[PDB]
RNA sequence: GAUCCUGAUGUAUUCGGAUGGAUUUGAGUAGGAGCGUUAAGCCUUGGACCCGAAAGAUGGUGAACUAU
RNA sequence: AAGCUCCUUCGACGAGUCGAGUAGUUUGGGAAUGCUGCUCAAAAUGGGAGGUAAAUUUCUUCUAAAGCUAAAUACCGGCCA
RNA sequence: UUGACCUCGGAUCAGGUAGGAGGACCCGCUGAACUUAAGCAUAUCAAUAAGCGGAGGAAAAGAAACCAACAGGGAUUGCC
């Protein structure tokens, strides 16, 4: 029986975020209205301001 | 290549004789202590182990126990009257085996063995 | 001591992107800034380098919040100056 | 023992479609090239030839997937405000300009 | 969905980077550029060499992955690269040397961690019928699939594979982009650098029937054992002539 | 038997018996002294096999012994500082070997056992009268013990070159100049 | 190499190092039953019992360090399950 | 010996270098010179032809402050 | 009391120790060269170390976590010569 | 009420034992710097000197979880 490459709840990588960033600081993207790109190509906005 | 201190760290032989005459002195006192007995005990021989010394032979530590039964000899005795007993080494030749049979017949040929008292 | 620009330095591609880099002895585009918004978006970035270290965190996040706004305007109005020449 | 009907058999068991009639270059994203590398490099001792043919081989298979992943429409160019995490560290690339730096100075302080 | 692709079509492929127990410090960095330049993989510490080579396969269903790599180190001195299709077929050996890893201030290229690559390959991987079986599963090993929730946005870097002497040779670089004179594209080396020679090809996850020997492998224990016994001779030939030359005067 | 079905049950130690029992000797040992007398072995399968005998001349000190580092780590184990102090302690005994007992998380607890050579039940059983010779004086000072070896890597194989034989000796050896008479 | 006559050596207790005393089985299941099981054993068990078998033995791998350590560990609490089924 | 070729019977169908060559290279072959030791000279390392700089470190002995 | 021989009988071998992760230190020696601390923590046709591309991880060689033991070796101190 | 067992104590109870000196060589812990070289830094000096603990006439090590790939060797130690 042939394996299906699925990623278990007990997987490390099962929840992934969407920011598609990696280790690197948030220090970058602070003077900018965006946050990351998603995977698709698409910046990421800022939610809003509190 | 004097990096470190060899002068504090420096020996010299000049005990070469003195040490050769201590030597021959202990091997007249060990004589002397087993005065009708050899003063070496017997050793197999055996072939040097890598492929550049495997054709020559050597002297080894003991003799093995199937060599020592095939020939004769108990083990308990062996090392009483002078053979010594290597109970690590295994034949693994008919060669060797035989070989080290000759040797300890020519040693009971050779022997003589004084009846205990 | 020696400017890595007089040095034939290539650039090197880090967190922060290379982008499309421009050829050595040419003609590199001149791109004029001249709208509002982009000279806001400028001022705004040297008046946050020349105030630096703001005690309060709210008023960090408020010249940040300024930043970010002047960078956004800007973006808008390129885009409707695109949308223009595009269709119109 | 080079059984070419099993090797193809094993072939015909994991060959994922890449027709490129039904399959996108978006899909797969794997171009050969129409010419053999070993027929361009003469003696395999020589290293600067041997790595130009390489790099040509490769710039061939980037100047292709660009030119059908433009055409699919998927984001090729890297825009200059989106910083992520490269495989290379920043204290890696830090001391790669560094030994430039000394390389090139070197070089202008013989000249000097 | 549990498969982490957002696609059309789904390539559901998992990747299980594996390293043996002998593996040196050059080998594991070499591991670990493979693992960073590999999103859909996983990466795992030393494997028993007392175990079984389909254990691994029991490994590889454990973690949920349909592709293994695996290292396996020979003396400390020696790689060797297993790319297998578990449960069911098919694999191939590599002997792995002329090492060349990453953190090596040299290279002046980078990419972003995860990206897509392009798979660069051959003429020669088209044509010998063996070739083409390596391409597949290179191309299953370092796909990166198209809607994977870990690969980047935006491609940068090329893979490319290249058949030169009797040997694969591995490359990687950076697509830099410049623009054109009144964009073009080069590329700068940006990652690990090593040679590959064919083994063997079985049919089967980790056994099976051979059916590609390579016939011409050169084994640096063969090479090893050469010196050995050139030593040996040099020995031997000249206890011969010290037999000769005593001969010779008696004579 | 019970020397085996005590030697599982050791090596089973986070099983629920024993880590009820560690537990409440753990308390009990914080309670008593840094150092103090056994009685008897709290472990007698572990004790026998290092060579406890219940004989007049053999005795048991429990040790508590503080755990952690000097980032600097000291080359002698803990063990071997619980065998010094037990040593320093009954100066006029012989450390013959220690054993572990209880970890906690703050101290790791040691029984050594040692041996009296001035008693006349060790002194003419052979098997110990080694020990009452004087050549083994505070072999728990000098490294003499399991953990001294241990620790000075006295072991035959490729990896143990350099502290086989004695580390200093080995260096010194291989730092003299040898010149001879004749050269 | 040179040609010798090969010969059989006698067996070696000291390869028979590898027990198969039954009384030394019987002595460790008797006292695996005494004693009972670890915390993470239990855990182990809890998995195997509700079906988690793949996770159990990633848990015993990170607990243990080798997987043919986990994959004994694993077996011997199989075992003991199955055994738990028949007494009950 | 090495490099670039030229390409023979054939061979396991993929294994090899024979002939003729080259503005090539050897610390090459081309009918062995080395080993040991004495004396003198030179080079390097050790204190290094002799005398002489401030410093640093390890371990000890003592006191000096309307500061109380 | 002891040694051998034979067998339709038996044959027990060292655990907070291996080992995995990690920090320091050390070595010619990240198959971590050894050692120490710290978190987890074993096995019984077992375990350790090597050999090997040869097709599977075959083969080779030893039994760790208990202990004793003269000699060949060192010696600027002790009794002397 | 009595008497055992276990644990912990007292005695100028009977009998012993440890300290300190020495430390040339020996076994451990701890541990520098001067110097040399190198764009810089690791390194070297040195796993040395100083400091601390512990023995003897020798000490230590020592009877393979060794070496090896052999046609095998066979505790440890020291010289070439």
């Amino acid at each position: 029986d042939e394996i299906d490459p699925v990623y278990d709840s007990d997987d490390t990588d099962y929840n992934v975020p969407v920011n598609t960033i990696g280790n690197i600081p948030l220090s970058f993207y602070d003077s900018y209205p965006h946050i990351g790109y998603d995977i698709n190509g698409k910046k990421i906005m800022r939610p809003a301001t509190g | 290549h004097f990096r470190k201190h060899w002068q504090r760290r420096v020996r010299c032989h000049f005990d070469q004789p003195g040490k050769k005459v201590t030597r021959r002195l202990a091997r007249r006192a060990k004589a002397a202590a087993l005065a009708p007995r050899p003063v070496d005990k017997l050793r197999p021989i055996v072939r040097c182990p890598t492929v550049k010394y495997n054709r020559r032979t050597r002297l080894g530590r003991g003799f093995t126990l199937e060599e020592l039964k095939a020939a004769g000899i108990p083990r308990l005795l062996a090392p009483t009257i002078g053979i010594a007993v290597d109970h690590r080494r295994k034949n693994l030749s008919e060669e060797s085996l035989a070989a080290n049979v000759q040797r300890l017949k020519d040693y009971k040929a050779r022997l003589i063995l004084f009846p205990r008292k | 001591v020696y400017s890595e620009k007089e040095l034939g330095i290539p650039q090197l591609n880090t967190v922060t992107p290379v982008g499309v880099t421009k050829p050595k002895g040419k003609k590199k585009g001149k791109v004029f800034v001249d709208d509002r918004e982009s000279m806001n978006t400028i001022l705004a970035m040297v008046e946050a380098e020349k105030q630096g270290q703001i005690e309060s965190k709210i008023m960090r996040a408020r010249q940040l919040e300024e930043i970010r706004e002047a960078r956004r305007i800007e973006a808008e109005k390129k885009e409707a100056e695109r949308k223009a020449l595009l269709e119109n | 023992i080079n059984n070419k009907e099993g090797l193809l058999t094993a072939l015909r068991r994991i060959q994922l479609d890449i027709n490129p009639k039904t399959t996108p270059f978006s899909f797969h994203q794997s171009v050969v090239a129409s010419k053999r590398t070993e027929d361009s490099i003469p003696q395999i001792e020589d290293d600067l030839q041997r790595e130009l043919a390489f790099m040509n081989q490769a710039l061939e298979a980037a100047r292709l997937g660009r030119s059908l992943l433009r055409k699919e429409g998927v984001p090729f160019t890297r825009p200059t405000d989106y910083f992520a995490e490269m495989v290379r560290t920043d204290a890696t690339m830090e001391k790669v300009k560094q030994k430039l730096i000394e390389e090139a100075t070197a070089k202008k302080a013989a000249a000097e | 969905d549990r498969s982490n692709i957002i696609a059309e079509r789904k390539n559901k492929q998992r990747v299980l980077v594996l390293s043996s127990r002998g593996v040196t410090y050059r080998h594991r960095h070499l591991l670990n550029d493979l693992a960073s330049m590999l999103p859909h993989g996983r990466k795992d510490a030393k494997f028993d060499t007392k175990s079984r080579l389909y254990e691994l396969c029991e490994l590889a269903e454990l973690y949920n992955c349909n592709n293994v790599l695996f290292f396996e180190a020979r003396k400390g001195k020696d790689l060797y690269m297993w790319f297998s299709k578990v449960p069911n077929g098919p694999t191939v050996k590599f002997y792995a040397q002329n090492l060349h890893t990453m953190e090596e201030l040299h290279f002046q290229g980078n990419c972003l961690k995860g990206s897509r690559p392009i798979l660069s390959f051959d003429a020669a991987f088209e044509q010998e019928p063996y070739l083409k079986v390596i391409k597949e599963l290179f191309l299953h090993t370092f796909g990166v699939p198209q809607g994977h929730k870990k690969s980047k946005p935006f491609i940068d870097h090329v893979l490319s594979f290249s058949v030169a002497d009797g040997k694969i040779w591995v490359r990687n670089y950076e697509i830099r982009e410049v623009e054109k004179v009144k964009t073009d594209i080069n590329l700068i080396e940006i990652g690990p650098r090593f040679v590959l020679t064919p083994i063997i090809i079985q049919e089967g996850s980790f056994g099976g029937p051979i059916l590609y020997e390579n016939k011409r492998f050169i084994s640096p224990n063969k090479i090893r054992a050469e010196l050995r016994k050139a030593k040996a001779a040099r020995h031997h030939a000249r206890m011969e002539q010290q037999r000769d030359l005593l001969a010779r005067k008696r004579q | 038997g019970a020397l085996k079905y005590l030697e599982e049950l050791s090596k089973k130690k986070q099983s629920d018996v024993v880590r009820f029992l560690l537990r409440v000797r753990c308390w009990e040992y914080r309670q008593l002294n840094v150092i103090h007398r056994a009685s008897r072995p709290s472990r007698p399968d572990k004790a026998r096999r290092l060579g406890y005998k219940a004989k007049q001349g053999y005795v048991i000190y429990r040790v508590r012994v503080r755990r952690g580092g000097r980032q600097l780590k000291y080359q002698r184990s803990l063990r071997a500082t619980a065998e010094e102090r037990v040593g320093r302690r009954c100066s006029n005994l012989r450390v013959l070997n220690s054993y572990w007992v209880n970890q906690d998380s703050t101290y790791k607890y040691y029984e050594v056992i040692l041996v009296d050579p001035n008693h006349k039940a060790i002194r003419r059983d052979p098997r110990i009268n080694w020990i009452c010779n004087p050549v083994h004086k505070h072999r728990e000072c000098r490294g003499l013990t399991s953990t001294g070896k241990k620790s000075r890597g006295l072991n035959k194989g490729h990896r143990f070159n350099k502290t086989r034989a004695g580390r200093r000796k080995t260096w010194k050896r291989h730092n003299t100049l040898s010149l001879w008479r004749y050269r | 190499g040179h040609k010798t006559t090969r010969r059989v050596l006698k067996e070696r207790p000291s390869r028979r190092k590898g027990a198969q005393s039954k009384r030394t089985q019987f002595v460790r299941s008797l006292i695996r039953e005494v004693a009972g099981l670890a915390p993470y054993e239990r855990r182990v068990i809890e998995l195997l019992r509700n079906g988690k078998d793949k996770r159990a033995r990633k848990f015993s791998k990170k607990k243990l360090g080798t997987f043919g350590r986990a994959k004994r560990k694993c077996e011997e609490l199989q075992r003991i399950i199955a055994e738990s089924r028949r007494a009950h």
